């Protein structure tokens, strides 16, 4: 029996078909194949939302002992530097919060008059 | 707390006055009769545009 | 079937409460001891005697829910276990032959009777003078 | 021998996440709001990372912990649409006599259930690979094309709309319930942009997740159908 | 035309041109139409599995260009919309207690028109171009462009 | 391999439910002894009679219905300066001799 | 400040005299590349599989659950005693190197992030293409509507063709650009 | 009666020496089962199949002695002896003196 | 090298018969400066350098882009009107 | 257990890049000293040089062929802490339900500190009373308040440390001859020759008493990528 490329040839009839279909049926396996599927592995595997949340944790190491640092670590900073990093980075903004929080209120507080209290019965 | 509030208190401030002042049309547009009344032109281009 | 459930759809762990019918009762038994003879005076508690692994058949079960976690074929189900693995599934896939191939064609024809004569070909024609198309859910009305 | 559980002790992101929060009510400008929805989402993915890595723990309760949080969250969708139905039915004696125009019967209905109906099909065809731990790449991209096709189309229809919100109840209550469920599309639409082949397979909550919802949201479109088109 | 084959055989050929019913009809051709690293779960599958898999796929897959058509007709009809009568403004319509400000709260943008009133946009537009301030859309004819849904 | 619902229950409690409904609805009209047949007209016995009269020809077609009323509002004064009945029925017999 | 951060490596020799690990990417041992190895082996650069070559960087991900494993010694990168110890961690990185750490702790907010926007492109894509045409007439004349209902309320249904172009004929009038468009005849 | 029949771990097998699943994207290769069966051959048809354990005749007098010392485990020995020892069979055997 | 469960069906060794030199990872051992890691052959860490680099280049060309619309351009509702929005060319305001 | 989640892949077997690069060393290094994954590879590489041997087998004794499959000849010491640890373990995630304890035979409390924290409902039926929680602490022959139910605490302590099946096997596995590295050569020889290995895990072993990278196709067997 002659095993031909998979997808190259139908089973359907014994013809193999003419010119047009035999391209048509070659160049779409190509597409599919070599083509199409570049995007589907590159998405598949480039860009793995679970495989970023591994993204800088440590090996788990095949001697059992060597991997207390799961319960030794909160999981939060299972990532080192960059974790206590990011930690790091949004504390810096809490000065800057409190201003831009503070003015709200100013904002308000002098839109509604309340700064005239004095000043309307003097 | 006072250092950070500095910057916002003074860009909501100017922000303030000009909201008072009126619409960002209603400022273009005061813009715009300004240079009608300079050129003595009832109808001026567009800014940005030629005559 | 979909939604997961300790005692019975348990697959994140494949835990089973009794061991397979294959098996001989002289190989592997369910855990039941309840229809043990009354033990002589003369004999002596030597084990806790508390419900574990001490019991040989318990033992077996916990044994076998490991160790069967690696098969080298696979356990062909019966088609009845197949067709509930998808039932619905299948079912949405027939619900959607139906609006194609039948809720679609009769809508046409109504959508196209009612631009010769007002209203669909299965509600009352009105003869208050009032116009446009009107109700489409006749018994509803 | 080992603790049933391993404690988490320590945690930053719920700060963060309630400031942000804050963020959207005290600010001057919407410009903000919207990059402050943006560090939401990030914020809300780490917490997700969180619960990814949680895996190591090799908890047998945590996945049906999880499953379990998703019905009653579902739970809590059914009965916000509810009390929008509610709201609809309330007034029902005002509707129908009143000089606006609904909506027809035919057109938006039906190629509306006909698309939700294959957005059905696909994810069912996904859980079928999910059982048979195979993968098929168009199937996300059907969605994709799905989900333009039906923003396509309710774009269009509140545009060419000619009844507003202002002009009673009825279209009211037509826009704010189709609205309602657009939004739960969109956040479907953020559930299965990060959809992939995992190799630990059916220990993952996020498949049985995205089936039971995208049910949720077709099912919720069929209610809606019969209430206000037919 | 050819003749080596029958008329029933021709007509399957074609409708396997893309390999669809080969794949239906032979698993190996299925299996090695699989990405290698999903191939190696195959042998595990039931023929029921299978066949019921591709049923599902090729239903979905074929009705993909029904519900295209379908969603055709809706963007023309919506193109070519008729108009309709102007509302009369009864005894509870078109009431309001504030103006519409809740998209732009500081811009304030097109207070009086409701947020996708686009004939009142539009008019509203011209006026903040006409006072000097660009405002974005409503300027092409809708025959004159892409995408529109309305030529003939 | 264990079941919690009834084998059918999907179908089972959706179409039990309407038949219940259905059936309990017709009991209560009998009980009450409600009209059950339908009119999709409204019931203004004179606008009626003018519409049979524009059936039988005696009122000309297309004659509006506040062409035909003892008061009419300031909006259906501003129509009544522009309403030509005559010549909408000459513009639709032009149309259609053109379609013939 | 450390010679880690001075020369960026992956898998060097004096991991802990250098000082700091720099590297988020975990596992190794594949024969090839793009082959099976071990770890889950995920970076912001040189993973996966390249979409210009076609062709696979790294392996897919060896879990370190049920379905896989531990990685074997001779090819962790990650030591935890270094990994850990972040004892004056700041002065070992300096400024740039804590801008850096955080900006490669949201690797899985920027993995989502690559996923989300393009679909919502092609969303934003919609409004922008409509909004720059002119709206159609929702509206017309109440009286005028039902003195030529038929032909207004049924025209689409019987000739869309030239019920598009009387539309067309109408929004040239309605917006006074009449006689600078030739509309095309039907 | 778990996971659908679906072993969470099982072995597969690939003729070609310097194969990956992961790195290669040819489309003719066909992996194998445990038992060799090629993945193309459905496992309905495979699981009626017979396949039993062969060990070296080197084994036999082992084999042998084995049942000799623990008559209960005769049976299962000379099963495995004579090349009539299925994996079930082995099966019953290990759980049998556990 | 993959999972204990894949396997070759026929478990065969080659015998190499070129010459190259051994890969010197291939034939290393633990050290006490290496633990861990020493048959994986070391590499450049460019994660470190083009992370920062390329968020750097795009904050400073979203930010410029930015600034210059809104201030090299006339003044509108929005960066689509202040580029597509102005009035018909020959219509004077 | 009901409690453990699913079997990883090393629960079956362990990769052979985990295997140390130092033979020699490990197959003279005493069981006390020897690591898990040390321990996992002394017991294979000697457990599977015996039992691809099949001329010996016939002639060793179960005792000799225990000791080199790693297996641990039972006892009652040994069977004692083994089947308490696995008592431990099953109560982690299991219900505690057995006899009605009495001062001949006291509830048994498995424990690994000096105090673990105990309910008593009772006897069974009417005798059956409301949970009365106490603090099982050692030393003491605890008698219920209400039933008179005596309970007693069993600590699972053995020269400071506790129970563990490695201590286990540490305190009562007895060190056989040493290992014979020519027994691993000749099994070598016996089953890889001509470029079929028939013995892996023994090609692999020779290779690193060779010193790495010595017998055919071993260098790129050890050539990696990444
Ligand atoms: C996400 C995309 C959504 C698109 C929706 C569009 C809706 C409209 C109708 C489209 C009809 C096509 C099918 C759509 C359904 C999905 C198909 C599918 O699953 O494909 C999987 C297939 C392979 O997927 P895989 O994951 O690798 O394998 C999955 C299976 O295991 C193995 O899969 P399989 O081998 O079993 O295949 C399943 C089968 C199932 O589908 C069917 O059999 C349905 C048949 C419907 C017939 C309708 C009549 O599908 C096919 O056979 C698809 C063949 C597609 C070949 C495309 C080759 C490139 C075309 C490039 C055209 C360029 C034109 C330039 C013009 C320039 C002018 C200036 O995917 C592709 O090949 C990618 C393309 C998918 C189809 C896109 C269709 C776009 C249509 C554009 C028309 C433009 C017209 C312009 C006219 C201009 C005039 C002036
Ligand atoms: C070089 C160029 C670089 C460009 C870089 C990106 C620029 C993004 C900013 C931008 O273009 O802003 C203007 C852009 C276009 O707005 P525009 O109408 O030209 O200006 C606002 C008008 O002043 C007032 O017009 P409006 O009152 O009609 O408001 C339109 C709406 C503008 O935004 C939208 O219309 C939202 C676009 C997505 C719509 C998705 C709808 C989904 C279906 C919902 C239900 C039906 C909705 C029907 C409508 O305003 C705010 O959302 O939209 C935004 O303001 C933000 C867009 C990005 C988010
Ligand atoms: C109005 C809007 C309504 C919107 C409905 C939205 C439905 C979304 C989900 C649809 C879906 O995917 O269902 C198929 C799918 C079918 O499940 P399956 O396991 O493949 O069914 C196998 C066979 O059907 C045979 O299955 P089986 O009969 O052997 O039993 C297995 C299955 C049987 O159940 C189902 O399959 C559920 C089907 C629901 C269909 C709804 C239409 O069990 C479950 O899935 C149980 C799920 C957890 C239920 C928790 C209920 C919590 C509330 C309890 C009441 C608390 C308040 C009491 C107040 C009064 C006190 C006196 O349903 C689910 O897996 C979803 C379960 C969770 C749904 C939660 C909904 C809110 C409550
Ligand atoms: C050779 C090749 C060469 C090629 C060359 C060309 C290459 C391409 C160039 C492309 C250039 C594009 C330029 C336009 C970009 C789009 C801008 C935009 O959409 O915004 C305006 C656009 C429309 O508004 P507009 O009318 O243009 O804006 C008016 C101006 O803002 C008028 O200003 P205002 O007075 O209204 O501002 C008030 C102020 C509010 O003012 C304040 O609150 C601050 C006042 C104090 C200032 C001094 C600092 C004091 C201390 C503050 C402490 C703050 C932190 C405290 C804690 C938190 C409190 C919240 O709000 C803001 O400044 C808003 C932004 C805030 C920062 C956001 C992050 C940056 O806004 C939006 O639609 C929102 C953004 C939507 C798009 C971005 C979405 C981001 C999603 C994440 C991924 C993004 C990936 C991007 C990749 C890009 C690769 C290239
Ligand atoms: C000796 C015994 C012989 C018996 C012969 C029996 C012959 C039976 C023939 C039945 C023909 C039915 C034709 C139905 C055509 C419907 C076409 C149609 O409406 O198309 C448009 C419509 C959608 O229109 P829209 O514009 O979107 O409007 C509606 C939604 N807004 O499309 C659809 O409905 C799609 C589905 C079309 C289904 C066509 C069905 C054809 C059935 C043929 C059956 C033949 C049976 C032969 C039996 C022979 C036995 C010996
Ligand atoms: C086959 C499927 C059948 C499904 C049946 C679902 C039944 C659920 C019923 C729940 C509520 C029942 C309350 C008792 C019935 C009362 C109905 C009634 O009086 O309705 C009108 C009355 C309002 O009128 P008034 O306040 O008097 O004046 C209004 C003036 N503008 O009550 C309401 O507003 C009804 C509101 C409830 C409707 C929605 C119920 C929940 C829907 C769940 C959907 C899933
Ligand atoms: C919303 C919050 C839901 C919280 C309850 C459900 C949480 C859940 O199941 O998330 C996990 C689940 C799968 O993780 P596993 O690793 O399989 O399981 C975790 C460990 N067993 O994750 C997901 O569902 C993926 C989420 C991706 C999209 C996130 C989008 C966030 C959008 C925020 C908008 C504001
Ligand atoms: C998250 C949800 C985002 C929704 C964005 C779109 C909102 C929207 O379209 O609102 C308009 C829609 C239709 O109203 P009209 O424009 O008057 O209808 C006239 C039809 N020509 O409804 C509303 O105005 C209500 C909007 C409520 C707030 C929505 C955002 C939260
Ligand atoms: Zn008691």
């Amino acid at each position: 029996v002659t095993r031909y490329p998979s997808g190259t040839r139908t089973i359907m009839s014994p013809y193999p078909g003419g010119p047009v279909y035999q391209w048509l049926r070659i160049n779409y396996n190509y597409f599919k194949r070599y083509q199409w599927r570049r995007v589907g592995r590159w998405q598949m595997r480039s860009w793995c939302y679970w495989k970023a949340a591994f993204y800088g944790v440590p090996e788990w190491n095949i001697d059992p002992t060597k991997n207390q640092w799961r319960w030794c670590v909160d999981p939060a900073w299972y990532g080192g530097m960059r974790d206590k990093a990011n930690m790091d980075m949004y504390r810096l903004m809490v000065y800057p919060f409190f201003g831009y929080a503070l003015l709200y209120l100013h904002s308000r507080f002098k839109q509604n008059d309340k700064y005239n209290v004095f000043a309307k019965w003097r | 707390t006072g250092f950070w509030f500095i910057p916002n208190y003074i860009w909501w401030e100017r922000r303030y006055a000009y909201q008072k002042a009126g619409f960002h049309w209603e400022h273009t547009n005061r813009k715009l009769q300004a240079r009608k009344e300079a050129l003595g032109m009832d109808k001026v281009p567009a800014s940005g545009m030629d005559w | 079937k979909h939604f997961f459930t300790d005692g019975a759809n348990d697959y994140v762990t494949g835990w089973e409460n009794t061991p397979p019918l294959k098996f001989p009762a002289s190989v592997m038994k369910p855990c039941d001891y309840s229809m043990t003879k009354p033990i002589p005076k003369h004999w002596k508690l030597r084990g806790s005697g508390i419900h574990g692994p001490e019991n040989t058949d318990l033992m077996k079960l916990v044994l076998w829910n490991r160790l069967k976690q690696k098969r080298p074929q696979r356990e062909v189900p019966n088609i009845n276990y197949l067709k509930d693995s998808i039932r619905l599934e299948l079912s949405v896939n027939w619900w959607l032959m139906s609006c194609i191939f039948l809720w679609g064609p009769w809508l046409h024809w109504g959508q196209e009777y009612q631009k010769v004569h007002e209203q669909p070909p299965w509600a009352m024609k009105r003869i208050d003078g009032l116009r446009g198309e009107g109700y489409f859910t006749w018994f509803l009305e | 021998f080992e603790l049933n559980i391993n404690i988490i002790n320590y945690n930053y992101l719920g700060i963060i996440i309630t400031v942000i929060i804050s963020i959207y009510i005290y600010n001057n400008s919407n410009i903000i709001s919207v990059y402050n929805s943006n560090l939401l989402l990030i914020n809300i993915n780490i917490w997700m990372k969180y619960n990814i890595l949680d895996m190591l723990n090799l908890n047998v309760l945590d996945y049906k912990i999880l499953l379990w949080i998703v019905v009653i969250i579902i739970s809590n969708e059914i009965l916000l649409f509810v009390s929008f139905y509610w709201i609809y039915y309330h007034n029902y004696i005002n509707y129908y006599h009143v000089n606006i125009l609904i909506l027809n019967s035919y057109n938006i209905v039906y190629n509306n259930i006909i698309l939700l109906t294959l957005l059905s099909t696909i994810v069912n065809i996904k859980f079928y690979n999910y059982i048979l731990s195979y993968y098929k790449y168009i199937l996300s991209y059907l969605i994709y094309y799905n989900n333009y096709m039906f923003n396509n189309k309710i774009i269009l229809e509140y545009k060419n709309n000619s009844n507003y919100t202002n002009d009673s109840v009825y279209m009211t209550s037509y826009f704010y319930i189709i609205l309602l469920h657009y939004i739960h599309i969109y956040d479907s639409i953020i559930l299965i942009v990060v959809y992939n082949y995992v190799n630990y397979k059916n220990i993952n909550n996020y498949y049985i997740n995205i089936n039971i919802y995208y049910h949720l949201i077709e099912v919720l479109y069929i209610v809606i159908s019969i209430l206000l088109y037919l | 035309i050819s003749t080596s084959e029958t008329l029933n055989q021709k007509i399957l050929r074609w409708l396997d041109v893309t390999g669809m019913l080969t794949r239906w009809h032979s698993r190996r051709e299925f299996i090695l139409d699989m990405d290698p690293y999903f191939r190696k779960n195959s042998g595990m599958w039931t023929e029921w599995e299978r066949k019921t898999l591709l049923f599902l796929f090729y239903c979905c897959t074929l009705a993909t260009p029904y519900s295209a058509y379908l969603d055709l007709q809706e963007l023309k009809h919506q193109g070519t919309k008729p108009p309709r009568p102007v509302s009369l403004e009864s005894r509870f319509m078109n009431q309001r207690r504030y103006d519409f400000t809740w998209m732009h709260p500081q811009d304030k943008f097109c207070s009086e028109c409701r947020p996708v009133e686009l004939e009142c946009k539009k008019m509203c537009f011209d006026r903040y171009r006409s006072m000097d301030y660009r405002m974005y859309g409503f300027q092409r004819p809708r025959i004159q462009t892409y995408y529109s849904f309305s030529t003939c | 391999g264990r079941r919690l619902l009834h084998g059918n229950y999907f179908t089972r409690y959706l179409f039990g439910s309407l038949a219940v409904i259905w059936i309990a609805e017709y009991a209560a009209a009998c009980q009450y002894g409600i009209p059950r047949h339908r009119n999709p007209n409204w019931m203004w016995s004179w606008w009626l009679e003018k519409q049979n009269q524009i059936k039988n020809g005696e009122i000309p077609a297309n004659t509006p219905g506040y062409a035909m009323v003892k008061w009419n509002n300031e909006a259906e004064q501003r129509w009544l300066k522009t309403l030509n009945v005559e010549a909408m029925n000459e513009e639709f017999a032009r149309r259609r001799e053109a379609y013939y | 400040g450390c010679e880690a951060v001075k020369n960026p490596l992956i898998g060097g020799p004096n991991q802990k005299a250098r000082g700091a690990i720099t590297s988020g990417f975990a596992g190794g041992g594949a024969k090839r590349l793009g082959g099976k190895g071990y770890g889950i082996m995920a970076d912001w650069c040189d993973h996966g599989y390249s979409f210009t070559k076609g062709q696979a960087i790294t392996g897919m991900p060896h879990w370190p659950l049920w379905c896989g494993g531990g990685v074997p010694d001779k090819f962790i990168k990650i030591d935890p005693d270094v990994h850990f110890n972040l004892q004056g961690y700041r002065e070992r990185i300096g400024w740039y190197g804590f801008f850096t750490a955080f900006l490669q702790a949201n690797y899985h907010a920027f993995v989502y992030f690559v996923r989300f926007i393009p679909i919502n492109i092609a969303i934003f894509w919609i409004y922008v293409n409509e909004r720059q045409r002119e709206p159609q007439e929702n509206v017309m004349d109440h009286e005028e509507f039902f003195r030529d209902f038929d032909s207004i309320y049924l025209g689409q249904v019987f000739d869309h063709h030239r019920f598009a172009e009387w539309l067309a004929r109408r929004r040239a009038v309605k917006w006074g650009y009449a006689d600078q468009i030739h509309i095309p005849p039907v | 009666a778990y996971n659908g029949g679906y072993p969470f771990h099982y072995v597969v097998q690939y003729d070609d020496p310097n194969y990956d699943c992961e790195a290669d994207f040819e489309f003719e290769e066909i992996p194998r089962d445990e038992f060799g069966v090629p993945a193309h051959i459905p496992p309905e048809l495979s699981t009626q199949i017979r396949h039993t354990y062969y060990v070296p005749p080197q084994y036999y007098p082992f084999l042998k002695k084995l049942g000799e010392d623990t008559p209960e485990l005769k049976p299962y020995t000379d099963k495995l002896i004579m090349g009539d020892m299925t994996y079930d069979d082995y099966e019953e055997m290990f759980y049998k003196f556990a | 090298r993959g999972s204990v469960f894949q396997m070759p069906s026929t478990p065969v060794y080659p015998l190499t018969t070129t010459k190259k030199v051994a890969p010197p990872t291939a034939l290393a051992k633990r050290t006490p400066e290496q633990p861990f890691g020493w048959g994986s052959p070391v590499r450049e860490d460019r994660a470190w350098r083009v992370v920062p680099r390329n968020f750097i280049i795009l904050v400073i060309v979203y930010l410029s882009g930015w600034a210059a619309i809104k201030t090299m351009l006339p003044r509108g509702g929005s960066i689509l009107g202040q580029i597509y929005g102005g009035p018909p060319k020959g219509r004077l305001i | 257990y009901r409690h453990w989640h699913r079997m990883s892949e090393d629960d079956w077997a362990l990769p052979l890049d985990s295997m140390p690069e130092d033979v020699k060393t490990l197959m003279a290094t005493p069981q006390t000293e020897r690591g898990f994954v040390e321990d996992y590879w002394y017991n294979r590489i000697r457990g599977e040089a015996t039992l691809l041997d099949p001329e010996a087998l016939p002639s060793k004794s179960y005792i000799a062929l225990a000791r080199d499959m790693g297996l641990q000849i039972v006892d009652e010491p040994s069977s004692h802490m083994m089947g308490l640890i696995e008592l431990y373990e099953y109560l982690r995630g299991a219900s505690f339900v057995g006899p009605f304890g009495t001062i001949e035979n006291p509830v048994l409390v498995p424990a690994v500190g000096q105090e673990r924290v105990v309910a008593c409902t009772g006897g069974v039926g009417d005798e059956e009373h409301f949970t009365l929680w106490f603090r099982c602490r050692e030393g003491f022959m605890y008698r219920c308040g209400e039933c008179d139910q005596i309970f007693m605490l069993v600590r699972l302590y053995y020269e400071d440390r506790y129970w563990t099946q490695t201590l286990v096997r540490d305190t009562f596995m007895s060190d056989g001859d040493m290992f014979d590295l020519k027994t691993l050569e000749r099994v070598h020889k016996m089953w890889n020759k001509d470029e079929m290995v028939r013995w892996e895990v023994g090609y692999w072993a020779q290779d690193y008493v060779l010193g790495k990278g010595v017998l055919p196709g071993m260098v790129e067997e050890h050539t990696r990528v990444n």
